[PDB]
């Protein structure tokens, strides 16, 4: 009684940078979070009369 | 009683007021915090249907 | 240590979307979180204290 | 010739307990170079390789237990074992010089004399293991007037699993294990678990959702409960497991043994023996690592559990009531 | 060897109010469920059980705190609590800070017990999350016996109003205190009540006779300092129990059980688990402890 | 009849497959560096928490990401009737003749 | 990788005849109130507590106990103690030299008692230094719970002969109580009469308990009444004395009973870890020709 067919599953990888999820995205490379704390980016609205 | 725009910007991100559970034989109220993913509209409104 | 404003003179960045819409009312009831008004007498750039 | 003993070289000096760290001071700063399984977060990187964490696994904790060489007789101890069994260690008299006397639970049954269907699985099989319950009692003639006074729970120390048994034809080697995890002797490597009949454990945790929390530790009890069955005495024994601390299971045991406790005591209305009014004791086996599968299996049919990287741990019988 | 770090992930920016109440205890203790790197919130403080719209009572949360694992606190960043574990044979940093505030030295002897004093003093509300944080409150172990004392008579005297001076106010040298009784839960602490009558009722049925008779012969002039709750007159039953003529061998068989109940009632007093702690220092508020789960 | 008429609540749960929208370039994103973290360490498990940080931002001014409720798929409700019932919530509630 | 060593100094040396009775013994158990390397004589004994100026007692040597640090002795130089530190859950060797003699075996639970006999079999006087170690009791844990047994008996009988003579006979009390029973073997201990004092604190309780424990009891019996209570407790008045159920709360006022019940329970708490919490081990091998007992530390 032989063996017949002896088979797998074989996983591929679809990365983030890869999908066009990251349209809401704008990916910067960074270093150190276990120094960083918070983020500041400032903003100024001028409004005319 | 806040301005309508915190009630935005919280109706879309965090907890309700102490919802119920899914796929259970009763209805329970949640305490795991993270699985569970419904929006009520009962909230804003404040009314039933 | 929260991570707070203040009003300095920085080279703020030309963009280029128009942002005026709804900031009548949208800083009035809190669109987003520590707004500043400044009027007429405080609308500078003001100096600087170290 | 030597060859052979090269492996030794190889296996004896690589298999030494660590040093103690010392370093003379002329040397400078240098020993915190020798300062290495104190790390924790090693290097990762973009696609790592054993040739990146070879270092990671090189270190590893100390643990060995210690174990306990026994003599038996081939007549209490079963030729026929499952290698994974649980233990005691009666104690009477130091007659022999290295003359001892084991106790397995599947024997311990045996000895009480109590009623079939209370544990009605491995009495079937406890009867083709061992004689009519008799060629052992014949070892103690006290074990009737052991259970009047209340001395048998003080007079076990257990030990645990088992590693090895040579087995001859009058006398029985047996290298059991303390304090941990029993590296193992047919199988390399392998580490030999503690085994239960499903028949002696009943479970304290299982419930329905209705929510309690996890942590590092479920530990076995050991029950011994001195009944008393056709005006007769007689012991008897069940197993816990239940990672919830001594102030618990103690106000939950009595619950299990609720009427053993209400069909004993109504007979005290008409007489009393202080020497009876021990009921049992709890001891501590050890901890079990929390949600490890006991894995059932069948032994000539017999269900017998398992626990996978059990550690032993002893305790006093603490006597409840 | 081992490590030990849970960083707590929160869904929502904290304001500047409650980080100067947590950047205040920056090492203390809080017991959590999930043992693990990662974490919500909802499993940090010990308000799964001691909520506010809840009636708790302090058998079940002191019950519920022999299971649970322990951490301290390291940091807090204005989003991510980080925290350390407490093995159960690690040394450790603790460093006290628990409002009715009590002295340690070095060879002390600890214990972890619910917040028994004031609760809107032990516990910070999170209103920026929603779900609150209970702290749990360590307290020296003869400290840490005395007051699970009258918690167990108070719930006896509340059952027979079916004042207060007497039945709350527990006690160490120095100063006294107050508990923190308006709504708990009288049933499980009536469960711990329950097995008492199956100790003391049994403790009092084989009470040996020369001990009886000692108390014929200390308490009428031949009395001490610790003798004097019965100010100097015998009881009544006393009188009615030493007619007997003592013989040693029956008092031989007695003494042996009541040396082996007594053994038994460390089943029902049990704290958490127990600190030793080895060294302590004194300005700077830090000690070193050995944890031991038991 | 007794004396009274009476109103009655129910929940309810409805499957929804969500259109969600999310505009252009709104989050800028800080991805950190992984890491290996050992622990959990018995002697036949060496546990390993691969870890990774990041830090998200919100850029634009308004909202930038719509949600929608589009496709009904289930009810999970069932909609039925039954009532809560107060001898569960409130247990220790009870008259006063026990018979 | 971790090193322990403990080395005690001296200021002095000592003489050649303290030596010989400090080689004795060579590994023994010592209590330590260190956890540190070097170390003045003062802490080692158990002079720290016991001394002879000192009321010498019990339990606040017992409270000592689980809270202090066992070492175990490697070498007597003629200076300065070497100690090996006792560690959770590790295993070293120890030698019995212990007094008056009891024997081991293998796979016996061992309880650190203190020492309640005459002073020549436990203490050692350093005459050089003039302080005074204490070794501790080592007896095993079978033994350690019935060897305070019948002493304890002892001592509750020895009150009454002094205040009624015609009541307690010296016979029956000497015969029942120094000859315990255990392995089949027998030990007949030291009696002191030389003139106790140990052990009377135990007695200054468990008698004071002894009157109110029983009183205690009605008050907890008759103010449970639910339907949550508890279906054995129905069963316990079978046990409860017939006499102890004829007592009226007439003569105790409310304010009387909160000094009951509020100190109850503290002499429980106070007297059931003092049977307990021993710093207790285990042994697994054990040659009587060699006197090698062998420990583990379970701390407790």
């Amino acid at each position: 009684e032989a063996l017949l067919g002896v088979y797998t599953n074989v996983v591929e990888f679809v990365k983030f940078l890869e999908t066009a999820l990251a349209a809401a995205c704008v990916n910067t490379e960074f270093k150190d979070l276990r120094r960083m704390i918070d983020g500041k980016i400032q903003f100024k609205i001028s409004m005319p009369t | 009683n806040r301005g309508l725009y915190t009630l935005v910007n919280e109706y879309s991100a965090r907890l309700a007021g102490a919802p119920a559970t899914s796929t259970t034989d009763l209805q329970y109220v949640v305490v795991n915090g993270t699985d569970v993913f419904l929006d009520q509209p009962c909230h804003m409104l404040q009314e039933a249907y | 240590m929260e991570a707070t404003l203040e009003q300095r003179p920085f080279p703020y960045l030309a963009t280029e979307a128009n942002l005026l819409t709804q900031i009548k009312e949208s800083a009035a009831d809190g669109l987003f979180k520590s707004f500043q008004l400044l009027l007429g007498k405080d609308a500078r750039e003001g100096s600087v204290r170290f | 010739q030597a060859e052979n003993a090269a492996r030794l070289g190889r296996q004896v000096l690589g298999l030494l307990p660590p040093p103690t760290h010392r370093v003379s001071l002329t040397r400078g700063p240098e020993f915190a170079r020798g300062v290495r399984d104190l790390l924790s977060k090693y290097a990762a990187s973009t696609r790592p390789t054993v040739g990146s964490l070879h270092e990671a696994l090189r270190q590893a904790p100390f643990r060995q237990p210690t174990y306990g060489d026994f003599l038996v007789y081939s007549q209490t101890f079963s030729p026929q074992e499952p290698l994974g069994t649980f233990l005691f260690s009666f104690k009477q008299e130091d007659n022999g010089s290295s003359m001892d006397m084991l106790l397995t639970p599947t024997s311990l049954f045996m000895l009480s004399g109590m009623e079939a269907a209370k544990a009605p699985q491995t009495h079937k099989v406890a009867g083709v293991w061992y004689g009519s319950g008799s060629g052992l009692a014949d070892f103690i003639p006290n074990l009737s007037e052991l259970m009047d006074t209340g001395e048998f729970h003080t007079l076990l120390t257990p030990v645990g699993p088992m590693v090895q048994s040579v087995h001859s034809t009058f006398v029985t080697k047996v290298t059991s294990a303390m304090k941990g995890v029993g590296l193992a002797r047919d199988e390399p490597r392998a580490h030999v678990g503690l085994t239960l009949p499903c028949d002696m454990l009943v479970d304290l945790d299982e419930s329905c959702p209705m929510r309690e929390p996890a942590g590092l530790n479920v530990t076995i009890y050991a029950s011994l409960v001195y009944l008393r069955v056709n005006q007769r005495p007689s012991m008897a024994l069940t197993f816990f497991q239940s990672g919830k601390g001594f102030a618990e299971v103690v106000a939950m045991i009595k619950d299990h043994f609720t009427d053993v406790i209400r069909t004993k005591y109504i007979q005290l209305r008409h007489e009393l023996y202080i020497n009876r009014l021990v009921f049992g004791a709890v001891c501590t086996l050890g901890t079990v690592p929390f949600d490890s599968h006991p894995v059932h299996q069948s032994l000539n049919s017999l269900p017998v559990l398992v626990f996978a990287n059990f550690e032993a741990a002893c305790g006093p019988w603490t006597v409840f009531l | 060897a081992l490590d030990k770090s849970i960083v707590v992930n929160l869904t929502s920016r904290l304001f500047a109010d409650e980080l100067a109440a947590l950047q205040s205890k920056i090492g203390s203790v809080l017991p959590l469920g999930d043992c693990h790197r990662l974490q919500n919130i909802q499993a940090l403080g010990l308000g799964c059980v001691c909520s506010r719209e809840t009636s708790p009572d302090y058998i079940q949360i002191m019950q519920y705190l022999s299971k649970c694992t322990l951490a301290v606190l390291e940091e807090v960043r204005p989003d991510s609590l980080r925290l350390t574990r407490m093995d159960p044979s690690d040394n450790l940093q603790i460093k006290n800070v628990y409002a009715p505030f009590f002295q340690w030295d070095s060879n002390t002897q600890l214990a972890v017990l619910p917040p028994l004093f004031s609760r809107k003093d032990s516990t910070i509300v999170l209103e920026s999350n929603g779900f609150d944080i209970v702290f749990p409150m360590v307290v020296p172990q003869q400290l840490g016996h005395a007051i699970l004392q009258q918690l167990l008579v108070y719930h006896i005297y509340s059952k027979i109003s079916a004042l207060d001076l007497y039945t709350t106010n527990v006690s160490f040298m120095g100063r006294t205190y107050r508990l923190d009784v308006d709504n708990t839960d009288p049933r499980t602490a009536l469960r711990v009540l329950d097995d008492l009558s199956m100790y003391l009722c049994i403790l009092s049925a084989l009470v040996p006779r020369g001990c009886l008779r000692l108390l014929t012969a200390l308490v009428r002039h031949d009395r001490h300092p610790l003798t004097e709750v019965f100010e100097g007159v015998v009881p009544d039953e006393v009188t009615r129990i030493d007619l007997d003529q003592l013989s040693v061998p029956d008092d031989i068989t007695r003494m042996r059980v009541m040396f082996s109940y007594l053994q038994s009632l460390s089943s029902i007093f049990n704290l958490g688990p127990r600190l030793h702690v080895y060294a302590y220092s004194a300005e700077t508020l830090a000690a070193s402890c050995w944890y031991s789960p038991r | 009849h007794p004396g009274f008429a009476m109103t009655v609540v129910r929940t309810d749960e409805v499957l929804a497959e969500h259109i969600l929208y999310c505009s252009r370039a709104s989050t800028s994103m800080f991805v950190g560096l992984p890491s290996v973290v050992r622990r959990e360490v018995r002697s036949d498990a060496v546990t390993f928490e691969i870890t990774h940080e990041i830090a998200s931002l919100h850029t634009a001014l308004g909202y930038s990401s719509v949600i929608a409720p589009a496709h009904v798929a289930a009810i999970t409700t069932d909609m039925g009737v039954h009532c809560q019932d107060l001898f569960m919530i409130f247990p220790g509630d009870a008259y006063q003749d026990r018979q």
